[PDB]
């Protein structure tokens, strides 16, 4: 592969270097072998980097892993979307995936657990005849007393 | 079992009469059920 | 199901000639493009008109 | 008698190829649409059906009635029958046809636009009648019955113009071209290896004369001779196509003219 | 010495033939043998005909008038097509045609033909172009088990 | 259906003119008028002849939907000169060189046979 | 409930967001409207001409809750309204409504438009509105739905409304363009030799609406009055609108009539194709939006539309089977570019076959030849492509339209008209599936390009039976790899929506879950929204070091390194003075931490990165809106742009607490814009480059200042949704290495699968 | 019934690629050949090149040719039918060889600068049409607002419409509600 | 639990979402013959009665601005920056 | 009211590369070693060869509608063949210590180098040019 390194000049250039690339994954011990760069060492396998490396170089992988999914078709989307999903999947410190009357069954879980609902979502508050508070919602309005 | 597709089910539907060569086609039609 | 009366495209009257192109072709031999140039339907969308007609009403005709 | 010029070079009872010169291309182009699209003519446009043991739908038949050219030489002296006081219609604005078939033969019996018969007073105005140009005086294919098949149906005809149905169009086809060589550049010629070898000639280019390879293009001229064929179909002859194109539209002008005025 | 416009076969590079094809032109089932010229088409295009053709209106049977069917669709005025293939003599497809030989210009002209759209002549219409008779029939029992 | 009928495309509807006139905010002297039950055939027409008029600083007409036959046609001119008065001396134009022409063809026509 | 459904077509007639809608659909909604006296007066007219009389009404409703039928009722003709009845009247011309194409993946695929009523039975559109709702006009249909209160009017018009989505979150650029036709013929009517008379152009002048009334003066007057294309579609472009493009050996003279230069609302040089006019990133329609806002932005497409389609509508444009075919030379080159690939093969065959041949490492010797083949093969198709493309004529419309932009590509050219190629199914070759053959035709034991599905021919000369049978091997597993992508697409895309739907930004700036639990401490990582992020180059990152010193350097108490004194009017004046430099060595050494900086963010050293506020534009637009003289030195002194340019900064805010710790987040959200800032108005440049004056200056400022506030995310914006449709809806148009991608890949991933298909370790 | 075409309705060749009517044209309005020949119909170009359907193109040209000399044109495949030769046979009958032709507007009748591929080319009316698809249910005593028209209504941040659309008309019931216990226990 | 007047740490400036409603809520009231606060120079509709109120800047509401831990600050629609 | 650059040129080439109707010049100042013209015209309103030579004045009258002939009938503020009328872009290519101004014409474009016209040359847009044969 190229590499795009700066130049003892300045600008970058290109360099290549040989680059070795596996069929499997052995993370923890492979990076311990005499010769390779322990500190550049990568894997397509964001659990192995979670595992070995911690949640943050996780989810720093599983954007890569995402980013590359989207743009090997060709397509761009900013940042932030990616980058959203790729903190809830991480946010409790490991890689979570994201993949008349019925009902009943989940109820009664709520009664026994003493289950609090925000009531900040769209459903429950048709349920309850009012707005969610989302967008438009996220704030109310009142009546200004204290104007001329 | 004519009347309904009872059998293995799709196997006897009624016969398309859209235009003259779509029925030959029906009359002409085979159906797999269910690895390439 | 019987000739149009008039070419789609240009209105020309080709309902008219329908007896004469059969006529033509089977009492006088001439190949098809030939009679029909002599029914005087000289342009390409008349001559479709005549051409590509089907008389459905041949078959039409001899249920009871 | 100077202004726009004519220039007939053929005549035939059905068409008319002419050379208009001294014109703008829009005059030409809108002579060319009115008689396409506004020439006022007469067709069959209500259908009233006793009876049909035939084996076409009605509808498919009134369809074709509307169709068969009628002839129309004195239709300004039928009055649109929306502009008359007639409750409905009558003689002054309507002719009213018949049409009984009956398949009285063991082979087939068609029935042909000759089998129509007016059935209302003419006043002599030379309007009505199916037009009729086969060598055997049949007209136009209608039907067909086997032995034993009935249709019997009162038609209406009426004035009206195509742009409202073009079974009212008295014209077909029209010839129309200019600048057969290519003078004035209107046309940018796709080709693969040369212009000239893969384009036909118009038959149109001997009347004029070939421009000459040195001569350098010629930002001033304009377009200003045209030429046209109209071909008749026959319910209005032909030349009458023409004047009565020019004429519809000389119309059209002064309405504007009269509205303005009231203005 | 070859064709430059046709285009390239392989040669017999075979003495050991047991037997030949009777035509090529038979490996295709009844519906992509009205599509014309196929083997100029890429092939999903052939497949997707293949369908379309199937909703198509033309003259189920001569015999409409009489049955009495739920729904039919017979074209007024069928036409046979200019372009046809030699598997259609035995399809019917001339006889019973689905299909109208339409006058058509490929061109941009007015904008009211973008994204697979198209522009037809009223003109043409008015004088049958494409038009349909269309037909449903309802029926229904009497009395039962009361 | 949905489809207005076909008369619509030559005839007023009940309260519509053949003719509004309006004046152009945009520039002196200057018109817009708006034709009802017309299209092309005319609106190219009259407008051609205005731009042989050389008292016609603008001329320029446009069927703004295909569904209505209507078109609108604006006349800018001359400080002195009335647009309606430039279409006035363009539509007697139009009727002059025709009323030519329908004798110049009545006349080529009996020169003839068949 | 009050929603129709039917049939699309495009109209050019209509303005980019309104929507046509029969009337008879238009008789069937409504909606309720309150007597008061504003609208008594039409209330009364449209009751009177009642439900089956568009502008209508069906029913009315009195004081009591009584609902009066007006096509029954005895009383129909005879209401006499008061204030605070309610009418249920027709839909009528400018009532928002909202438009929806299923599936709706992305939420400019439910937009709010203004009504239109019309005669037929189709709801029209807009060409520009086809892309983000995925539409176009062969039997599609769309729902459209009626807002019922005053306040659902209100949301539909000032959030969803169609001009306030031109420009989107999801990828920060345009999501409309213009297409097909318009852009055909734009960049036809823009050629060098496009020229128009008066007569074409006094149409095409009025043709757009708001013109003012001026004709414009002729780029030719000398023989003949004639305007060129691109002046009349400048007519088009607004004023003030600055635009400028370099594309591979464009100059300020382009030979060639690349790029694109566009100077106050006039294009200078360049044919408009879909790089400027497509939706593009930093395009004009991205331009317009920005610099002038969406309804005018909205407006420029129908003016674009209106000229560039008359102009088309007689100009014309066609495209028939001449246009596919190639040369007799071309043809014989084509025939040998292929002849040499099969020799290629036959040797590569006869090497394999001797046993000659080496594999290279995990790569068995059967699979090195194949990799082979198929490589010659492709590289065959590909030439014999290329070939084609060249010879064809700049009048060849296929090659028209490409270059426009607006339709095709060279795979197209060279099936069509050179070769159509090797035939795969799952990666390979055509595989034997008689025992050691492909078909009964073919002799067993045959690896050559015919045999294993090479289609020599393209479609003009028509394929050969085997040709034609392997094609639609091919073909076939397309048809079914969609059918399954459709699938696999939509199930992601609702789960990514399920588990991301509550994710809301929070008035301090936090994206957080229903739980109230943290995400994200700033969206982003910036506090922007996506829809005002565009691509700029960060200049301190790249180039020699010498290259960085000269441009950024001022050295006050040299002679070679000072500003010379014809920059600057104090420039005699500060000439070795000392405490000048002091700011000056303070603001490099500020340059040179920042390059360092983002060479460590960069490791690569990638210069061009979205972020918010087009400096370069804010400050094309001072150098035109203060007439700027490149020749006369500015005013401005050291201590104006140094001391100004740190004070900005202090105002880009996105956090606003007062204590430390959101201190210091506001300075870590604010960095590397920062970082652009103060490489673009650093003194040499400001003083050198752009020649501000100091009104100039200033004006730069405080709009870089307002546009920034304007980039900042809005609290209660729901970025959990968007996110997730975001990634989904482009994750849908992957309708298509040796690694497992694409969608399988993606499931994958938000799986979090224990047993992947390819893992794979990359070691240096 | 009688079903006359109508904007709307859909329309194909024999090449995979169907469209609706998008409006209708009388004749005049038309572009037209020097001739006064018409088109019935006018598509798109930019219908064609990435479908890369040649087929419909040398459809079109065989069967101007057909038309013309009235012979059947040979369309089966795997013969030795070529453009070439049927072009051939189009020059024999006096018309440029690639199908092309002059034409000329309709509105001014001035030619058109680029010419115009033109020809017969076989169009089915295929089933299924603007009258049977309309609909338009708002009471008085597709089409419809699913999981996914919400998301994107909850995506532009509307939450007033999506309250509107998604209530009961099941009236909004009044109630009093212990604010220690939140029970609708409140006697009142 | 409420956020004095000074200390208030949320941006000054209206967002499109606050704007939508407040346009809203009004039009939803002069639209039902509520007293309007400004020149009709004209004006029938009540959305853009609406806004001419917010541009000149006579509309007497409150935003409440919940934050995530139920405290909230309150903005008035005169002081609040329309851009 | 002025006029304000004339001088004659010596054609070295004409390119119409890929256009039809247009064609760029490379022109010389018989005079002086330093001036030089790149420059498109339209060769079939106004034809020119290799080697033939020009007066070329660009100036900047004889900005309100445009108005047919008429005042142009006597009125020619022009005495040539060839006018065209731009607007100039500039980059003041202030080049060696020669200057180079640009001009667009339509997007026919011009570009002069040289020296002795700096305070001669409008900054600004308002520029017609002017050619006999
Ligand atoms: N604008 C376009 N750009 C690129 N590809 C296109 C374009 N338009 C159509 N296609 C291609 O055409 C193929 C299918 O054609 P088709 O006409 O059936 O699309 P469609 O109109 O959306 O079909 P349908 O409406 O029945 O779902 C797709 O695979 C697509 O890649
Ligand atoms: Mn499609
Ligand atoms: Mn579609
Ligand atoms: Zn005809
Ligand atoms: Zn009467």
């Amino acid at each position: 592969y190229d590499r795009k390194v700066p130049s003892p000049t300045g600008e970058y250039v290109k360099e290549p270097e040989w680059v070795l690339e596996t069929d499997g994954v052995n993370l923890s011990e492979v990076m311990t072998v005499p010769g390779i760069d322990p500190t550049r060492i990568y894997t397509n396998s964001f659990i192995d980097i979670m595992e070995v490396l911690g949640i943050e170089a996780g989810r720093a992988a599983l954007y890569k892993e995402v980013y590359n999914v989207i743009a090997s078709d060709g397509s761009y989307v900013n940042y932030r979307h990616m980058a959203l999903l790729v903190d809830v999947m991480t946010t409790q410190g490991g890689l979570t995936s994201v993949t008349f009357e019925e009902t009943v069954e989940i109820l009664f879980e709520a009664g026994a657990s003493a289950e609090l609902d925000d009531c900040r979502g769209v459903s429950e508050n048709v349920i309850l005849g009012q707005m969610a508070p989302i967008g438009t919602g996220a704030f109310d309005v009142m009546i200004d007393e204290e104007s001329l | 079992a004519l009347a309904t597709g009872n059998w293995g089910a799709g196997v006897s539907q009624v016969l398309n009469r859209y235009t003259y060569s779509s029925t030959l086609s029906h009359l002409r039609r085979t159906n797999t059920p269910i690895a390439k | 199901m019987i000739v149009p009366v008039r070419c789609f495209s240009c209105g020309k009257v080709v309902g008219d000639k329908w007896e004469s192109y059969l006529n033509l072709l089977q009492e006088d031999e001439l190949d098809e493009g030939t009679a029909l140039s002599r029914l005087g339907l000289k342009r390409y969308c008349c001559r479709r008109m005549i051409l590509t007609h089907v008389d459905l009403i041949e078959k039409f005709l001899r249920y009871n | 008698e100077e202004g726009p010029q004519v220039k007939i070079r053929e005549a035939s009872k059905d068409n008319v190829d002419f050379i208009l010169s001294n014109v703008d291309l829009a005059m030409a182009n809108s002579l060319r649409r009115v008689m396409i699209a506004e020439i006022p003519t007469l067709a069959i446009d209500s259908v009233e059906v006793e009876t049909n043991t035939t084996v076409l739908a009605d509808e498919f038949i009134a369809h074709r009635l509307g169709l068969i050219p009628l002839q129309s030489m004195d239709i300004e002296q039928l009055e649109y029958s929306r502009d008359c006081f007639c409750e409905d219609h009558c003689d002054k604005c309507s002719v009213v046809l018949t049409l009984q078939a009956f398949g009285e033969s063991e082979s087939t019996t068609n029935v042909y636009s000759k089998d129509l018969v007016i059935v209302s007073n003419l006043m002599g105005r030379n309007i009505g009648h199916p037009i009729i140009q086969d060598k055997e005086g049949n007209g136009v294919l209608i039907c067909k019955l086997r032995k034993g098949q009935e249709l019997k149906l009162t038609c209406v005809a009426k004035k009206g113009i195509a742009k409202e149905h073009a079974k009212w169009g008295p014209a077909a086809a029209i010839e129309f071209e200019y600048d057969p060589w290519n003078k004035l550049k209107h046309t940018d010629y796709w080709y693969e290896q040369d212009s000239a070898k893969e384009w036909p000639q118009s038959k149109n280019c001997e009347y004029e004369d070939p421009p000459n390879e040195g001569d350098p293009f010629d930002y001033k001229a304009q377009a200003d001779t045209f030429y046209m064929n109209v071909e008749s179909v026959g319910s209005i002859p032909v030349d009458q196509v023409v004047v009565r194109g020019i004429d519809t539209l000389q119309k059209k002008v002064a309405s504007i003219l009269l509205a303005l005025t009231q203005m | 010495d070859v064709d430059p416009a046709k285009r390239i076969r392989v040669s017999h590079h075979a003495t050991t033939f047991t037997h030949c094809e009777i035509h090529p032109s038979m490996i295709l089932g009844v519906a992509a043998s009205i599509i014309p010229f196929p083997d100029h088409n890429q092939s999903p295009r052939n497949t997707y005909q293949s369908a379309m053709g199937k909703q198509a209106m033309g003259v189920f049977l001569t015999n409409y008038n009489v049955r009495m069917d739920t729904m039919a669709n017979i074209l007024y005025y069928p036409q046979k097509p200019l372009g046809t293939t030699r598997a259609m003599e035995y399809l019917k497809f001339r006889e019973l045609p689905a299909g109208q030989n339409a006058i058509v210009a490929i061109a941009c002209y007015s904008g009211y033909n973008q994204e697979d759209s198209m522009i037809m002549n009223q003109s043409s219409i008015d004088r049958g172009l494409f038009r349909s008779l269309f037909f449903r029939s309802y029926m229904d029992q009497e009395k039962k088990y009361g | 259906m949905n489809a207005p009928d076909r008369f619509e495309l030559f005839l007023l509807g009940e309260g519509e003119s053949k003719l509004k006139i309006d004046p152009d905010t945009k520039a002196p002297n200057a018109v817009v008028i708006t034709f009802e039950k017309e299209d092309h055939t005319l609106g190219n027409l009259i407008r051609a002849e205005l731009l042989n008029d050389r008292k016609v600083l603008f001329a320029a007409y446009k069927v703004e939907h295909p569904f209505f036959a209507r078109f609108k046609l604006r006349i800018q001119t001359t400080e002195g000169y009335d647009p309606k008065d430039a279409l006035k001396n363009a539509c007697n134009s139009i009727i002059n060189k025709l009323g030519a022409l329908k004798t110049n063809f009545e006349t080529e026509w009996n020169l003839q046979t068949l | 409930d009050f929603s129709a459904r039917t049939v699309i077509s495009g109209d050019p007639n209509l303005e980019l967001d309104q929507v046509g809608v029969p009337k008879s659909i238009a008789k069937t909604l409504t909606y309720p409207e309150v007597v008061t006296p504003y609208n008594i007066d039409r209330l009364t007219q449209l009751v009177r001409n009642g439900p089956n009389e568009h502008p209508g009404a069906k029913y009315v409703i009195r004081d009591s809750g009584d609902r009066i039928d007006l096509r029954y009722s005895k009383r129909a003709g005879d209401i006499q309204l008061q204030y605070g009845w309610k009418v249920e009247r027709h839909i009528m011309d400018n009532d928002p409504v909202l438009f929806n194409r299923q599936p709706s993946l992305h939420k400019m695929s439910m937009m709010a438009h203004r009504v239109k009523v019309i005669p037929y039975s189709t709801f029209r559109l807009n060409l520009s509105v086809t892309s983000p709702y995925n539409a176009d006009f062969d039997g599609d249909e769309m729902n459209l739905h009626v807002p019922q209160s005053e306040e659902t009017r209100a949301e539909l018009s000032q959030l969803c409304a169609v001009p306030l989505q031109i420009v989107s979150p999801q990828s920060n650029k345009p999501c409309m363009g213009i297409v097909q036709d318009t852009l055909c013929g734009i960049r036809k009517l823009t050629l060098r030799d496009t020229f128009i008379e008066l007569d074409q152009v006094l149409n095409m002048l009025y043709w757009v609406p708001d013109w003012d009334g001026v004709i414009p003066t002729p780029a030719i007057i000398k023989p003949k009055p004639l305007w060129s294309g691109k002046q009349i579609l400048s007519v088009a472009i607004p004023n003030g609108i600055h635009l400028q493009r370099f594309d591979e050996g464009t100059t300020l003279l382009s030979p060639k009539d690349n790029g694109m230069l566009i100077i106050d609302g006039q294009i200078i040089f360049g044919v408009v194709e879909k790089k400027t006019v497509g939706s593009s990133n930093g395009g004009l329609i991205h331009v317009v939006t920005r610099e002038k806002g969406p309804q005018v932005c909205a407006k420029l497409f129908g003016n674009i539309q209106k000229v560039v389609n008359f102009w088309l509508l007689h100009n014309g444009f066609s495209t028939g089977i001449g246009d596919t075919i190639a040369d007799g030379p071309t043809m014989r080159e084509i025939t040998e570019t292929i002849a040499e690939a099969k020799k290629k093969v036959l040797d590569v065959t006869k090497e394999a076959q001797a046993n000659l041949l080496t594999a290279k490492h995990g790569m068995t010797l059967r699979e090195s030849f194949e990799d082979n083949v198929v490589r010659f093969l492709n590289e065959a198709r590909d030439k014999a492509g290329r070939l084609a493309e060249v010879n064809l004529k700049d009048l060849n419309n296929v090659k028209q339209m490409v270059m426009a932009g607006s339709k095709g590509s060279f795979i197209n050219i060279a099936q069509m008209s050179a070769c159509v190629g090797q035939q795969s199914v799952e990666g390979k070759r055509i595989a034997f599936g008689f025992v050691d053959r492909t078909l009964p035709h073919f002799s067993k034991d045959d690896y050559s390009p015919e045999s294993k599905g090479f289609v020599e021919n393209s479609y003009l000369r028509g394929l050969t039976p085997q040709e034609f049978f392997f094609h639609a091997m091919g073909g076939r597993e397309g048809l079914i790899d969609t059918a399954v992508k459709t699938a696999e697409t939509g199930y992601i895309q609702r789960r990514l929506v399920k588990a991301l739907e509550d994710i809301m930004v929070h008035y301090d700036n936090t994206t957080r879950n229903s739980l109230g639990n943290v995400i994200q401490f700033i969206y982003g990582e910036d506090g922007m929204d996506a829809a005002h992020i565009e691509k700029q180059s960060l200049d301190t990152i790249g180039g020699s070091d010498a290259a960085f010193e000269k441009r950024y350097r001022v050295d006050l108490l040299n002679t070679d390194h000072t500003l010379d004194p014809s920059l600057l009017e104090s420039g005699s004046e500060i000439l070795g003075d000392l405490k000048l430099q002091v700011l000056l060595d303070e603001e490099y050494k500020q340059l040179v931490k920042d390059r360092k900086f983002l060479r460590e963010v960069f490791v690569d050293g990638e210069a061009n990165w979205p972020l918010p506020v087009n400096i370069r534009r804010i400050i094309q637009n001072a150098q035109q809106t203060f007439h700027i003289d490149h020749t006369k030195p500015s005013d401005l002194t050291i201590k104006d742009i140094v001391l100004g340019v740190k004070d900005l900064q202090e105002n880009l805010l996105v956090l606003r607490g007062k204590n430390e710790i959101i201190q210091n987040a506001q300075r870590d959200a604010v960095t590397l814009f920062c970082c652009l800032l103060r490489s673009r108005l650093a003194t040499r440049r400001v003083l050198q480059e752009y020649r501000l004056t100091k009104q100039a200056f200033d004006w730069v400022l405080s709009n870089i200042e307002a546009q920034f506030l304007r980039s900042v995310v809005h609290p209660g914006e729901m970025v959990g949704v968007l996110a997730a449709q975001s990634i989904g809806e482009p994750a849908t148009q992957m309708t298509l290495k040796k690694v497992t991608s694409g969608v399988p890949r993606l499931k994958e991933i938000l799986n979090v699968a224990k047993n992947m298909k390819t893992p794979s370790l990359t070691v240096y | 019934t009688t079903k006359i075409p109508q904007i709307g309705d859909k329309f194909a060749s024999r090449h995979g690629q169907k469209g609706t009517i998008g409006i209708t044209y009388r004749r005049e309005d038309m572009p037209f050949t020097a001739e006064g020949i018409v088109p019935d119909l006018i598509i798109n170009p930019h219908a064609i090149p990435s479908r890369m359907t040649v087929a419909h193109l040398i459809e079109c040209l065989l069967s101007k040719v057909a038309a013309l000399s009235g012979n059947e044109g040979d369309a089966s495949p795997f013969t030795d039918i070529t453009v070439e030769g049927i072009s051939k046979l189009l020059r024999e009958h006096g018309y440029q060889s690639r199908g092309f032709e002059v034409m000329y507007n309709g509105h001014t009748g001035k030619k058109l600068m680029a010419q115009i591929f033109f020809g017969p080319t076989y169009y089915q009316r295929l089933r299924h049409m603007v009258d049977d698809k309309i609909h338009a249910r708002a009471r008085g005593p597709g089409l419809r607002f699913g999981e996914m028209e919400r998301d994107c209504m909850i995506a532009h941040g509307a939450a007033s419409f999506l309250k509107e659309r998604l209530m009961e008309a099941s009236d909004a019931f009044r109630v009093h509600i212990c604010g220690i216990c939140g029970l609708m226990t409140v006697i009142a | 639990k409420a956020i004095p007047k000074d200390q208030r740490a949320t941006t000054p400036y209206m967002t499109k979402y606050e704007r939508a409603r407040i346009l809203g809520t009004r039009a939803l009231q002069i639209s039902m013959n509520a007293p309007v606060f400004v020149d009709l120079e004209g004006e029938t509709d009540p959305l853009r009665i609406a806004m001419k109120e917010l541009a000149e800047k006579k509309i007497p509401l409150v935003i409440r601005r919940y934050l995530p831990d139920g405290s909230f600050e309150d903005w008035s629609v005169e002081e609040l920056i329309v851009d | 009211s002025n006029t304000l650059f004339d001088d004659i040129f010596q054609v070295s080439e004409v390119d119409p590369g890929r256009y039809n109707k247009v064609c760029r010049i490379e022109a010389a100042s018989t005079t002086q070693d330093q001036c030089k013209l790149t420059l498109d015209i339209n060769v079939e309103l106004f034809p020119v060869a290799a080697q033939d030579s020009l007066t070329v004045t660009i100036a900047s009258s004889l900005t309100r509608s445009w108005r047919p002939p008429q005042a142009g009938d006597r009125s020619l503020a022009d005495d040539y063949d060839y006018v065209m009328y731009g607007t100039a872009y500039k980059f003041e290519e202030v080049s060696k210590d020669l200057i180079a101004v640009y001009y667009s014409f339509g997007g026919l474009l011009m570009r002069l180098e040289g020296n002795y016209r700096n305070l001669n040359n409008l900054k600004q847009e308002n520029a017609y040019l002017l050619i006999r044969r």
